[PDB]
RNA sequence: CUUUAAUGUUUGAUGUUCUAACGUUGACCCGUAAUCCGGGUUGCGGACAGUGUCUGGUGGGUAGUUUGACUGGGGCGGUC
RNA sequence: AAUUCCUUGUCGGGUAAGUUCCGACCUGCACGAAUGGCGUAAUGAUGGCCAGGCUGUCUCCACCCGAGACUCAGUGAAAU
RNA sequence: GCUCGCCGGAAGACCAAGGGUUCCUGUCCAACGUUAAUCGGGGCAGGGUGAGUCGACCCCUAAGGCGAGGCCGAAAGGCGUAGUCGAUGGGAAACAGGUUAAUAUUCCUGUACUUGGUGUUACUGCGAAGGGGGGACGGAGAAGGCUAUGUUGGCCGGGCGACGGUUGUCCCGGUUUAAGCGUGUAGGCUGGUUUUCCAGGCAAAUCCGGAAAAUCAAGGCUGAGGCGUGAUGACGAGGCACUACGGUGCUGAAGCAACAAAUGCCCUGCUUCCAGGAAAAGCCUCUAAGCAUCAGGUAACAUCAAAUCGUACCCCAAACCGACACAGGUGGUCAGGUAGAGAAUACCAAGGCGCUUGAGAGAACUCGGGUGAAGGAACUAGGCAAAAUGGUGCCGUAACUUCGGGAGAAGGCACGCUGAUAUGUAGGUGAGGUCCCUCGCGGAUGGAGCUGAAAUCAGUCGAAGAUACCAGCUGGCUGCAACUGUUUAUUAAAAACACAGCACUGUGCAAACACGAAAGUGGACGUAUACGGUGUGACGCCUGCCCGGUGCCGGAAGGUUAAU
RNA sequence: AGGACCGAACCGACUAAUGUUGAAAAAUUAGCGGAUGACUUGUGGCUGGGGGUGAAAGGCCAAUCAAACCGGGAGAUAGCU
RNA sequence: ACUAUG
RNA sequence: CGCGGGGUGGAGCAGCUGGUAGCUCGUCGGGCUCAUAACCCGAAGGUCGUCGGUUCAAAUCCGGCCCCCGCAACCA
């Protein structure tokens, strides 16, 4: 069967990457929330 | 001429196509083409605002001249072309100063025909001139509404506004709907009917032929579930509503013109 | 008092004109290398249209809810 | 009758025998004209019925070829 | 190592994506590996990825994104102009041979090409953010020309056979060579050249567009392949020798012709059809502002430059997505032989595998296959399943029909091998030689050689000649839906949805309607022969009565009635 | 010529058997339907939860759908176990 | 205002 | 059965709120016509299904019995 994850680095990084988050208000709140949690990976980048 | 194609497959059985031998075969005139990319009925929010549109064949936009604003200078019809954006065929014209433009092809107009705009022009089909300078009685097309804006009324295939009255600044038009209507009389109108009037006699003959013109399927309310449409549910085939749009407004009867600023210009609503 | 008249009078609302608010998804000019926007010139509408506050009508388009108990199981019937 | 409760209605056809099928009748419990009526060549992994061919489907199972089953060696689960 | 078996339009080779050291060498076997393991995609150490031309980067744009000013919005924000991003598309250039344990169009050997910079010399109207050209575009179909490629002959080098025959019309192996540069062919497109005038291309234009005369008909553009050169080279079956028996060294034969032939190239061609088939830059050309001894432009020669990042390995998979070393999923490219219509199927080549538990036994029962006396649907809810039918050519073919269909209806017949017609025909191809010529990649006749159906007649073997694999069961009545389609990913494929067609109704354009507190966008760069909604559902014959009820439409006299 | 016919790739999913702590959280074997189109497929893009999209099955929206998932109100409330 | 049948 | 409705001159209907039985057709008698039908005139006829209660009094209010319709008889 074809399964749901069909990986593609361009699409990963445009959905979820660092500059994607730093666009919207809401995505900056996300980065703050995980800096605050203390989180080794912020985002999905390299 | 209309042509009952012979029934060799079940989808050819009912097709009736509108062959015109007089049209151009070969690529259309290049300077007047644009890109024109499709919407699938969706707006700047991505949402379908208009159901049933989608797909079909790619199409270039022919820049037609609806204004006809180039005056006193005679023009010869080079050829009649197919135009996919449009029920009417169009005509390439060459002016006496070597400009080309497309225009709508009126009924009875072939290669070699002189056609002229502005106020001097003779009252013969093809020719555009302000409606003060046309005889009452006359049959026109591609009619403006504000002076200088360009033709809006009577552009489809086989259509014609018909001038019924002068009265000062304004004139009165029996539009094709059956709606008498004042337009102020500096507004231009080409003369004639519009061509290709056999266009209504065509029959597409199969589903796919509708898809080629960019027209998706249409699902009846009574098929759907109650959450999707007012016509909703039923065990079996019920109705028992009064017919309504998907957004719950009565169809079959209910009038929907509220537009008070344009009311003064309407002599009489359609029959 | 009844009926009625012109003297004057305060508001009325029913037309018809007008232009100066307002409209213009008419045309041209400029910012400008720009089908946005703004400004100008000129037409066409014109106190209408349209927006606010108040108000009647409509309104399963949407929402929140209700839709009793007894009962030789429940429902129907019957009762309170 | 994708509609008929009574109903395996009655009559005819087909079978040695037909609650199904086909043709009729009309007593339509409770068909019916674009929530369409009656017809229809072609089309259908569509529903029902009949016939020829073919057969281990069956009378009624028999034998054979491989893979597991069983024994030996090594590894080694699970529901409860 | 020697046999055996399996894949071979893949179970082979090569890209992209995705992974990221899994690659190669040494070493170790605790754990991992559904068993052991000296082996490993496991542990440890070391090694390996070499570019002006391949790809990204870069120049250009699509859908789309972001968006200075701007418009709109309690706030957050929303939409959008100028712009600026965004490939899956457009834009310069490389081939052959060699070599490592592991890279190679990247290294080495040869032979090339591309675009920039600076300098010299000769000649000279250069120059946009503007004008024009070009780039620049669909589907189907046909058939002519080729090549990749293959088969056969000839040429060269080996062999003369473990068992009867095998010095011959016998056997085995080889017969390969690129980009580039030169020539310009089958074919395809097109009248050509010079002058004069002109409300068009936002201004100017010598460019494009337009109108006019005058003059020769053959000039131009495009273009596969072939031949020439590249190549006196490279490769090359082997042979002559040294070897840690892994390989290292030295030399090197022939290297032609014919036929068949693509789904590849001419071909972005040609013919045809309606549903009428991106954009922008590079590129070519025109001028305006500007500058004229300059600057810049054109050609020739020199000289310098072409950075950076990717480059290992897996890729129909043990390395990707599925928790697994998982019978699943995954875009593109290549396409040998014999049979065959074929990319089906069988057997094979190149190449690659034997699927990481085995060894015996030969019970019941289960799984997957084979055969079956007599009968032949009696089975069963139901012929479910199985059996059967199956090819090519020829004969022949009913009701009904929308005249197309039904129809491959049904149902028959022939089919192997050998020979003759003809030591191989009809046909296809076409050399040598003669003849001609605006003398070449030319034309005429000419037919050697090569290839080669189909038929008839005569013979001959078998139980059976479409012998295997492959490959329709057929007919009759009837319901529903006209038809091809669509549907419940994971128990429903249907009579459900859709459909062409029909009808009603709304909508006069700042349209109705829809998404949005709004700006705005779709509708539509459409305009009533158009667009939205609702119902019915090809076609044929038709479509009756009711306006009391409920909606909708119109009507305004009177009644009742809100804020004020 | 054709939403024409037969039939590989490719798309699908009608019947049966197996499997049902599977080889597989939907497959395998044998047959089956489409196969120049209302076809199929790659890369990128748009539509967002009472919202989308829907040839309409309440289908699909990351193995979840008559209202997704993650966090919060939150120790919701539970005359019931 | 009249009308049907034998 | 559970619920509800209806039995009225010969036929179809009205009257059901206790003191009063009507409407159209049919029957009977008279006319008109040669005769019949139509047409004109005049007259009758109803135990109000049946039994029993209540009231001074019952078609009428109330109960039982009989016939006749309609609706319901469901979830497993």
């Amino acid at each position: 069967m074809k399964r749901t994850f069909q990986p593609s680095v361009l699409k990963r990084n445009r959905s979820h990457g660092f500059r994607a988050r730093m666009a919207t208000k809401n995505g900056r709140q996300v980065l703050a929330r995980r800096r605050a949690k203390g989180r080794a990976r912020l985002t999905v980048s390299k | 001429a209309v042509v009952k194609c012979k029934p060799t497959s079940p989808g050819r059985r009912h097709v009736v196509k509108v062959v015109n031998p007089e049209l151009h075969k070969g690529k259309p005139f290049a300077p007047l083409l644009e890109k024109n990319s499709k919407s699938g009925g969706r707006n700047n929010n991505g949402r379908i605002t208009t159901r049933h549109i989608g797909g079909g064949h790619k199409q270039a936009y022919r820049i037609v001249d609806f204004k006809r604003n180039k005056d006193g200078i005679p023009a010869v019809v080079e050829r009649l072309e197919y135009d996919p954006n449009r029920s009417a065929n169009i005509a390439l014209v060459l002016y006496k100063d070597g400009e080309r433009r497309y225009i709508l092809a009126p009924k009875g107009l072939k290669a070699g025909d002189q056609i002229q705009s502005g106020v001097d022009a003779a009252i013969k089909p093809g020719n555009t001139l302000p409606m003060r300078n046309i005889p009452v009685g006359s049959t026109v097309h591609n009619v403006e509404m504000k002076p200088g804006k360009g033709g809006q009324l009577a552009r489809s295939a086989g259509t014609y506004v018909q001038i019924v009255a002068r009265d000062g600044a304004y004139v009165t038009l029996r539009l094709r709907s059956g709606e008498m209507r004042k337009v102020e009389a500096d507004c231009r109108a080409t003369l004639g009917e519009v061509g290709n009037a056999e266009h209504m006699l065509r029959v597409l003959g199969k589903a796919g032929a509708a898809r080629w013109r960019g027209v998706r399927p249409t699902v009846r309310g009574t098929a759907m579930n109650p959450v999707d449409h007012p016509h909703g549910g039923g065990e079996g085939r019920n109705f028992g509503k009064h017919p309504v749009t998907p957004w719950g407004v009565q169809t079959k009867g209910k009038k929907t013109r509220s537009n008070k600023r344009t009311d003064k210009f309407i002599v009489r609503r359609r029959s």
